RNA sequence: CAAACGUGCUACAAUGGCCAAUACAAACAGUCGCCAGCUUGUAAAAGUGAGCAAAUCUGUAAAGUUGGUCUCAGUUCGGAUUGAGGGCUGCAAUUCGUCCUCAUGAAGUCGGAAUCACUAGUAAUCGCGAAUCAGCUAUGUCGCGGUGAAUACGUUCUCG
């Protein structure tokens, strides 16, 4: 038997965009420090 | 009452001994119940000199053998 | 997910970068390994129960451990007593992976410099090394015997090293 | 930086564990963010935070103020220097007393017998 | 440098740097003084500092000016751990 | 400097730290020294510039008190080795000065057989003064004063 995971929202935690990623379904908008389009490291 | 220097309690042991004076002077059959209850004055209770070679008043530093 | 994307663009560049006018020769996604390597349970420890359910969780599909191939010596290890977890990804799950991996793993890591020099087998497969237990936005707070990484590799179909270098720049990993 | 910080304490604390910084930076720190710190307070919002990731940017973080010192360590170790020699015998650079007192690098405690009389 | 003497330099074994610093920077001269600071005029030659038995030949690389020249200069011998 | 004896300071903390306000001393010293106040400087400390040949003035008390404050972690107690930036001193700060700022926050829970001080402002202690210089981790040494105990049955044993 395989756990059912489904996508969680992920749009505005430091930056105004973000892709539709599926994790646990157990909760929903869910907030990260730093996402990777306003990483200092990735551009710059 | 007006003190000058010392500490709180030596400041209270000071207005201690002027208000007993102060009463015994006041009245002569105080001095009775001073004798009474044998609280009087100072019991000459001061800081002692302090000698050279000693860390405190009565301390030697410690004997090695 | 990304796979609308990955055929909405990255295809058709793909094709225009390296001169060979065919849609299907360039370089594509196969399948993602995800390895424990677990070398601390020799005793009565977690004994990956802790790693289990968070790799189930961070991939709904049953993760299966490996036995000893051969007999160590220096422990009692002698072909068995199942280490490790293996779990094959393929379908929607490339783009669930990479995505968190790649947007929610890296940025989250304690200090992040990058390492790109050579980690491929000579044929164009890139393996990533996870350094600590949190990277992941979900995570069972019990604490496995060691704190550890994960095995990852990404898979090409080109045994080239270029062109599979070109698509993961083209996916944007950091170098 | 980012990591989880221990809850049930206040925000000048809780800028603590974090390494590099202390405690009157910490102090600063904090009140440029202006997060006003009350009682054992740990998570308000988020807001708080970018501005707390912007001003630490500002100033240097644990993992560059390693590698940094470990660059002026051994620059200061690869020339001609006494210091250099004296870091890497493993012993104490400033000048302190050498004798018989400096076991917080010479070994946790081993001895040797000295020669016997009588 | 504070300005008040708080890295300061003799400046007499200086006189001598200038006087080498235009004569195609030839590599023998006799130079020795703890009490000198090192600047980057100095660097490309060498120095008979005194430790205290001979005037050992030392020759300060290029990748800093900031410490003195004393502390260049090993005069104390190893150990060599002697357990009787 | 591979080590051990020592003689001490300072810790193992909620018989407290930290944040602020707030008292209570004496004795001694002081004309290129005490430095008042002020410009300041994160503060070190620089500068400006009174007074003091001194019971006029300068040496700012500290423990204590009022409110919080952290709630039993090897921590916020504790701090040294360690890096950088500065300050004073002295013509000189690597050996081989000390001060400040940011960091460094380990080890250490009352320390084994054995041992030392003391019958009252005494030990416990709390901050200051001074011979020493231009400066000096002297955590010394000669003192000042602040709070303030406990115990003393008798010399069998123990030592002199």
């Amino acid at each position: 038997f395989h756990f059912p995971s489904q996508s969680v929202s992920f749009k505005c935690a430091s930056c105004s965009n973000s892709f539709t990623i599926e994790s646990t379904l157990k909760q929903k908008e869910i907030t990260i420090d730093i996402c990777g389009k306003c990483h200092p490291f990735y551009i710059g | 009452v007006v003190v000058k220097g010392g500490g709180f309690t030596g400041q209270a042991g000071a207005i201690r001994l002027g208000i007993v004076r102060a009463l015994l002077q006041f009245n002569p059959e105080l001095k009775k119940i001073l004798k009474s209850k044998k609280l009087t004055t100072r019991d000459k209770r001061v800081k002692e000199r302090k000698k050279f070679g000693l860390y405190g008043a009565r301390r030697a530093p410690q004997f090695t053998k | 997910n990304l796979k609308a994307h990955y055929q909405k663009t990255i295809a058709k560049e793909l094709q225009k970068s390296f001169a060979f006018s065919s849609i299907m020769q360039v370089p594509r996604l196969e399948k993602i390994v995800i390895n424990m390597g677990v070398g601390d349970a020799i005793r009565d420890s977690k004994f990956l129960e802790s790693a289990l359910n968070e790799l189930h969780l961070i991939s709904g599909q049953k993760p299966v451990a490996t036995k000893a191939k051969n007999a160590i010596s220096t422990y009692k290890l002698r072909a068995g007593q199942l280490i490790g977890c293996k779990v094959t990804l393929r379908g929607e799950r490339m783009w669930a992976f990479l995505e968190k991996l790649i947007y929610v793993a890296l940025p989250r890591v304690r200090d992040f410099r990058g390492l790109s020099l050579k980690s491929f087998d000579g044929r164009g497969n890139y393996t990533i090394g996870i350094k600590e237990q949190i990277i992941f936005p979900e995570i069972v707070y019990d604490d496995i015997k060691r704190i550890r990484g994960f095995d990852v590799t990404l898979v090409t179909s080109t045994n080239k090293d270029s062109e599979a270098l070109a698509l993961l720049r083209a996916l944007n990993l950091p170098l | 930086l980012g990591i989880d910080i221990p809850n049930q304490k206040r925000i000048e604390i809780a800028l603590t564990y974090i390494f590099g910084i202390g405690l009157s930076r910490s102090q600063a720190i904090l009140k440029q963010a202006n997060i006003n710190p009350d009682k054992r307070v740990k998570d308000l919002t988020e807001e708080e935070f970018v501005a707390i990731r912007n001003v630490a940017s500002a100033y240097k973080i644990e993992g560059d103020l390693r590698r940094e010192i470990a660059l002026n360590i051994k620059h200061l170790s690869e020339i001609g220097a006494w210091r250099g020699l004296r870091h890497r015998k493993n012993l104490p650079v400033r000048g302190q007393r050498t004798r018989t007192n400096a076991r917080t690098r010479k070994g946790p405690r081993k001895t040797v017998a000295n020669k016997k009389i009588e | 440098r504070s300005a008040k003497k708080g890295a300061f330099v003799d400046a007499h074994l200086l006189k001598k740097v200038i006087d080498m610093n235009k004569q195609e920077k030839k590599r023998p001269i006799k130079t020795w003084s703890r009490r000198s600071t090192i600047f980057p005029e100095f660097v490309g030659n060498t120095f008979a500092v005194h430790n205290g038995k001979t005037f050992i030949n030392v020759y300060v690389t290029d990748d800093m000016v900031g410490h003195k020249l004393g502390e260049f200069s090993p005069t104390r011998n190893f150990k060599q751990h002697t357990a009787n």
